């Protein structure tokens, strides 16, 4: 059992950085992929950027 | 998502309608973290409290004056003896002495 | 005096949790966010041929969260709005040629 | 008046119920493994929990961990100002008038 | 049933274990889509209280 | 073991003494670990008050 | 008090043998920690996915709590935060 | 350079599991720029900073996120926190002990 | 013990969030209240503080409420 | 109310208009025989049919 | 509310109409000198000089 348990101790070490590694790889994927999709969406704002002053769609009088 | 003044669970917090409040605590807060246990709180010390160990206290020792004592006393069979006849025992087991 | 009281503390709440309806009237957003939303409200939602199959999931992923975030069951335009997205995902791989034909 | 009550219930110990307790009990006192390994861990430079990077990778929006003066005491904190949304007309409803009363469309 | 249109608070108190359990649904849902998974440690020396016991096995 | 104590400790009085002051160092020892730990469980505790 | 037979130098040895025993302690718990530990990795993989878990429910509930303040986007008026005789303002989302 | 460090650290791993890369790496990709970066310094401990033109989209006070490095255990430093939260709680109760085992030591047990 | 070596993501029922949340409360008002004791806290004690002229009255009778017939 | 941790239990609860505090009494000792147990004739041992009597009628 | 025989003892006395609830607070731990002995300075330990803020405006 003693031997057993080193080899598994030395196993888990490794496999626990590997893990990690991995979900941040992973984490890493994602938010790429979100900066592609910006960088997609950033093409359809109009020249000179939106008028952040005012709103976008006018949805009655002012009287 | 359907019956938003029937729930109140899964509403804000009273600070949330308030609007007035490095790093900032978040603004807007459900009911329904009520139902969490480390929401708020933190996990500290969370796998840890289980191996706080403190031994046993009994000791196993009674003084045996036999001295005081001249006849023998009954005692308890424990198992039954399968070094006498083994082959036999599932055969006789059932049966009464 | 008490409508004018309420609709201004309401006013300034939605301000203050950054909210955004159909009148698109809020400076603090983010233009993706702003691009995204205006998609929902005046344009067509479509994924682009510029990218890639797994990106057109992602896209497709975060209007569907938007949305579902944005508009409860018993918003009439929910169950239009999801069945839209569902053939955006369903017809993912595909030009928009062809997916309009389906989608429309 | 609720602070600095007097005794309500009374105290007691039933006949022969047990105590666990010896004698030596007083002189005997606690201890935790978690300081020494704590030691030993920086020591020998052993794997490090990923709660002493205060970065948070386990979601996809930004988390930052805020420390109670220890790395094994923290909280993550999100740093986002998150921008919500409602697919909904304003000035349709109001509810403290009682609708089905009036004669309309909206009463029906 | 609980006719929380006119009982809300009492009825909330009936409703709120479904509101728990799907508030639970969720996140295996979510952790069965995002694949979310954990280091199991190795068995218990003790796992079984009894030689003669049987171990279930459990997923 | 025993004749590196009894070198240094030949007499009963002075193995009491030896004994006893081992006992102290140890309870010493283990209350400055108790200590740190305490101080970690007092700011959870607290952090339970503030919630 | 430093060599000779005394009650200082008892005291010495007593102060010496416990810090033999810490020292001892330290020696079983490193060689435990070394090569006879997988609970620490098990731990830490339960405790970074009870990470997850606990910043998934934390987004769900916000988004609730959310939605619950969207439903007041129905009963909000703008018009109502017009001044009698005023004009109304494009401030408050015309 | 960040795609190459990253790399080349995730075979040869540091025991901060090249987080640093990696958020480096995140904040690189990004379109217009990145929105949080790793200050530079004399000064011992490097800081997580926000650039200020993204400072609106973030909910702080500050650019400055705090130190890139969890604190170091001290006995002032627990000390300090918790006088702070116990004067921020002002709860006339604590440490109260109504009854105490009888006992020379003056705490039985612990 | 049920999360972390049993592997239950949801080791508290409804019933054991509500003693955990008594509890908590009960720690409050310990540490709120000096001194507070079993009617509001499950808590008693001997070595009590009292006035000194510990006056002794009646409770007064349970409050009429209005009822049908 | 009704909770045993309300200090108002079994009490009416208040309103800003004035309301009759007579209270609705739940079937607590109920019959064995209860011969209809549809829903009809069960909801009448939690809530009143007609609904409670603490309406407003509001001057303005 | 006053008598400890009362069971709602130091709360506001309910009145059909809506009233604020904040009671008015006697002078229990007076300052040894009260330099002021005349009844004007007296009736402020017992009752408020302006009277009492439970007034109220019928709509009818
Ligand atoms: C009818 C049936 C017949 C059939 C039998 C069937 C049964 C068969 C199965 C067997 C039974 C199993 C049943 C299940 C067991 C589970 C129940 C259980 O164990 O716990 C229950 C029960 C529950 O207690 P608890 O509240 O739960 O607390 C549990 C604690 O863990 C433990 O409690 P504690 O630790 O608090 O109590 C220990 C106690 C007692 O501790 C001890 O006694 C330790 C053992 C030492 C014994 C040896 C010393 C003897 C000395 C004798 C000399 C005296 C002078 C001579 C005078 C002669 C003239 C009379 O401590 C003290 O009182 C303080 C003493 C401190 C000093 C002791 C150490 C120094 C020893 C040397 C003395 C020097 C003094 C110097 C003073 C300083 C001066 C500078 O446990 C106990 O109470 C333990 C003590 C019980 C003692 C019983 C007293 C009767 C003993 C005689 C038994 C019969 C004798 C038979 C003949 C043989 C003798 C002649
Ligand atoms: C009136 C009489 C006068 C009295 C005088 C008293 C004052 C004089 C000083 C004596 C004071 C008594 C000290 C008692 C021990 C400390 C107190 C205590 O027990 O606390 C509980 C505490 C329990 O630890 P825990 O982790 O919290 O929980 C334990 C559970 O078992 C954890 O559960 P688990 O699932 O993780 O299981 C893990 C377990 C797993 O264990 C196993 O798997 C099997 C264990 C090994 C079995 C053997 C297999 C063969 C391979 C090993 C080879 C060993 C033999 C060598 C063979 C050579 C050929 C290869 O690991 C162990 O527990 C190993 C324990 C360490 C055993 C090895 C240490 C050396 C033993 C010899 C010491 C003799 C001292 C004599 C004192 C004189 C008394 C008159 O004990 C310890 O901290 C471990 C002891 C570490 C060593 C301390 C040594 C320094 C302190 C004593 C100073 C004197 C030593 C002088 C050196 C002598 C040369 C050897
Ligand atoms: C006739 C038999 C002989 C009578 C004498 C027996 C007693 C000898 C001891 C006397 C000295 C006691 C100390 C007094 C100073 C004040 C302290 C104190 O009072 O606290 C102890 C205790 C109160 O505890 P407390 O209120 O919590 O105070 C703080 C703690 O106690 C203390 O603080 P802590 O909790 O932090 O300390 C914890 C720890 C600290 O201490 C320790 O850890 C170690 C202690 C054990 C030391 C071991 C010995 C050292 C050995 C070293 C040498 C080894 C090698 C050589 C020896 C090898 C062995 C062969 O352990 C202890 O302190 C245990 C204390 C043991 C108490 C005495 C237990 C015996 C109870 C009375 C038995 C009566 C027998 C029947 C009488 C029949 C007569 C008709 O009070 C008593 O023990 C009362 C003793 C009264 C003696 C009564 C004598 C009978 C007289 C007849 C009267 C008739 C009316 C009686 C009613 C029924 C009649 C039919
Ligand atoms: C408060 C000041 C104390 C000053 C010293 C005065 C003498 C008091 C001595 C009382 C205890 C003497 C026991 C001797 C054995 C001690 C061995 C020991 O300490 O090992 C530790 C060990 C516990 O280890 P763990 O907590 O599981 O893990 C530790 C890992 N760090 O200690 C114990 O188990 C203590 C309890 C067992 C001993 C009890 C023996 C019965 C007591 C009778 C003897 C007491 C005599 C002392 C009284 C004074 C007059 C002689
Ligand atoms: C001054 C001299 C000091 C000498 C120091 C001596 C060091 C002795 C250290 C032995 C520690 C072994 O510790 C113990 O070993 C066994 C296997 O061997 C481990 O393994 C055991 O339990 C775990 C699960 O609980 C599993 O691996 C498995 O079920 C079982 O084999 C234990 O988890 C561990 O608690």
């Amino acid at each position: 059992q003693g031997i057993k348990t080193v080899y598994a101790s030395c196993r888990y070490r490794k496999l626990n950085e590997r893990e990690i590694i991995s979900d941040r790889y992973t984490w890493l994927h994602e938010r790429m992929l979100e900066d592609e999709v910006e960088r997609v969406l950033l093409e359809q704002v109009p020249a000179g950027g939106f008028d952040k002053t005012r709103p976008g769609l006018l949805l009655g009088p002012s009287t | 998502p359907f019956m938003w003044r029937q729930r109140a669970y899964c509403a804000p917090v009273p600070s949330a309608f308030a609007s007035q409040q490095g790093v900032r605590k978040p603004l807007l807060r459900s009911n329904s973290e009520s139902l969490s246990v480390f929401s708020q709180i933190p996990d500290g010390l969370l796998g840890h409290t289980t191996s706080v160990t403190m031994g046993n206290s009994d000791i196993f020792f009674l003084p045996k004056p036999s001295n005081l004592l001249k006849i023998a006393l009954p005692a308890f069979v424990f198992m039954p003896n399968l070094t006498i006849f083994t082959r036999a025992f599932p055969f006789y087991a059932h049966t009464s002495a | 005096k008490i409508l004018r009281d309420r609709n201004i503390g309401l006013f300034n709440l939605l301000q203050h949790h950054n909210f955004a309806g159909l009148s698109v009237n809020n400076a603090k957003l983010s233009d993706s966010q702003r691009v995204m939303w205006t998609d929902l409200v005046q344009g067509k939602p479509d994924v682009e041929d510029k990218l890639s199959v797994d990106a057109r999931e992602m896209k497709v992923d975060m209007y569907e969260k938007l949305f579902k975030q944005a508009a409860d069951l018993e918003n009439p335009c929910r169950m239009p709005g999801v069945a839209y997205l569902r053939c955006l995902r369903d017809t993912l791989t595909e030009t928009q040629s062809a997916r309009r034909s389906s989608c429309l | 008046s609720m602070d600095h009550g007097m005794q309500y219930s009374s105290i007691y110990w039933e006949t022969s119920h047990r105590t666990y307790l010896p004698f030596w009990a007083s002189l005997t006192q606690k201890f935790s493994w978690k300081i020494m390994d704590d030691q030993i861990r920086s020591f020998l430079r052993l794997p490090k929990p990923v709660t002493t990077e205060p970065f948070v990778f386990s979601s996809g929006s930004p988390y930052i961990r805020r420390y109670f003066g220890d790395a094994d005491i923290s909280v993550p904190v999100p740093l986002h100002a998150p921008a919500h949304f409602a697919f909904v007309p304003t000035g349709t409803v109001s509810p403290w008038e009682e609708t089905g009363m009036e004669t309309g469309p909206q009463g029906a | 049933s609980a006719q929380a249109r006119i009982d809300p608070q009492g009825a909330a108190t009936k409703c709120v274990k479904w509101f728990n359990e799907w508030r639970q649904c969720a996140w295996d849902q979510e952790k069965m889509v995002k694949g979310y998974n954990y280091i199991e440690d190795r068995r218990a020396r003790k796992h079984k209280p009894y030689i003669g016991a049987p171990d279930l096995q459990y997923s | 073991v025993n004749a590196f104590v009894v070198k240094h400790n030949p007499d009963l009085r002075l193995q009491f003494v030896a004994f006893a002051s081992f006992i102290a160092t140890h309870m010493a020892i283990t209350k400055e670990f108790n200590d740190m730990y305490q101080r970690l469980v007092d700011i959870t505790s607290l952090l339970e008050l503030q919630a | 008090a430093i060599k000779g037979p005394s009650v200082p130098h008892s005291i010495l040895f007593g102060v010496g043998a416990g810090c033999c025993a810490y020292a001892g302690y330290y020696l079983y718990r490193a060689m435990r920690l070394t090569f006879f530990d997988t609970e620490s990795v098990a731990l830490q993989s339960r405790l970074r996915y009870a990470e997850k878990q606990k910043l998934f429910h934390q987004e769900l509930d916000r988004e609730l709590a959310a939605g619950h303040i969207a439903s007041l986007v129905a009963e909000y008026d703008p018009v109502a935060t017009r001044l009698p005789f005023q004009p109304m303002q494009d401030r408050y989302r015309v | 350079d960040e795609g190459i460090n990253l790399m080349k650290c995730t075979k040869n791993p540091d025991p901060s599991f090249c987080a640093k890369e990696f958020v480096a790496m995140r904040e690189c990709n990004r379109p217009q720029g990145p929105h949080l970066v790793l200050s530079s310094s004399p000064s011992s401990p490097p800081h997580y900073e926000l650039r200020p033109e993204v400072k609106h989209l973030y909910n702080v006070d500050s650019t400055d996120l705090g130190s890139a490095v969890a604190p170091v255990r001290s006995k002032e430093q627990l000390d300090r926190v918790a006088d702070s939260l116990k004067a921020d709680l002002n709860l006339p109760g604590y440490g109260h002990i109504p009854y105490k085992w009888e006992s020379l030591r003056p705490n039985p047990g612990a | 013990a049920r999360y972390c070596y049993r592997g239950l993501d949801h080791p508290f029922t409804l019933n054991e969030m509500k003693d955990f949340l008594f509890k908590l409360r009960e720690q409050y008002l310990v540490n709120k209240y000096e001194g507070i004791q079993f009617p509001f806290v499950f808590r008693q004690f001997n070595r009590v503080s009292t006035p000194g002229t510990l006056e002794v009255h009646t409770s007064p009778a349970l409050q009429q409420q209005p009822h049908f017939h | 109310n009704s909770s045993i941790y309300d200090n108002r239990n079994h009490e009416a609860v208040r309103h800003p208009w004035s309301t009759d505090a007579r209270t609705f009494h739940p079937n607590d000792n109920p019959e064995a025989d209860r011969i209809n147990t549809q829903y009809s004739n069960m909801v009448s041992d939690s809530f009143p049919e007609g609904g409670f009597s603490d309406a407003p009628r509001f001057s303005s």
